[PDB]
């Protein structure tokens, strides 16, 4: 639910 | 099992569910692999040749495949971007 | 989430959890580590130095921390290993 | 559970 949050901040 | 250990797994299972028999996987694959289990990045990337950028330097020798650790080059590199930007803004 | 993304939480957490603020593990945060994380592998290596030689390869710089990006380095280097016994023998 | 399987076996 972090990994998600953070891979769309790479997105 | 730990989770370090569920995590190994899952991540080596993963591999192989987009990899099918041929043991390796096309760019045909990569895509989908990223369409299913990274949903809110591809999509999020603005560009349309994203998957084409990943697999560029996934694909040394240009054959069009991707083998197990040049998948683990892929993760680790997303993870360690991650973990960068948790340690900063959210650690 | 996927699974995916669950797996690179996992480990991301994992790390932070046995480096504390610090934000680097030691040797005997690493013992610790292997301990819970791992407790079939280890002690079934039959070397009582086997720790000490993980923290050796991992220690480029020879100051005693292990950072996020070689504790990935040691968990490419088990999942690779268990990948290529999975396909020669499990599969 | 076959992680667990495995690195008993490389060790």
């Amino acid at each position: 639910s972090t990994v998600h949050e953070i891979l769309s901040k790479l997105s | 099992p730990s989770q370090m250990e569920h995590a190994m797994e899952t991540m080596m299972f993963t591999f192989h569910k987009f990899a099918g028999d041929k043991g390796y996987l096309t760019k045909e694959d990569l895509r989908v692999l990223m369409e299913k289990e990274f949903p809110g990045f591809l999509e999020n990337q603005k560009d349309p040749l994203a998957v084409d950028k990943i697999m560029k330097d996934l694909d040394q020798c240009r054959d069009g495949k991707v083998g197990f650790q040049s998948f683990f080059s892929l993760i680790a590199g997303l993870t360690i971007a991650c973990n960068d930007y948790f340690v900063v803004h959210m650690k």
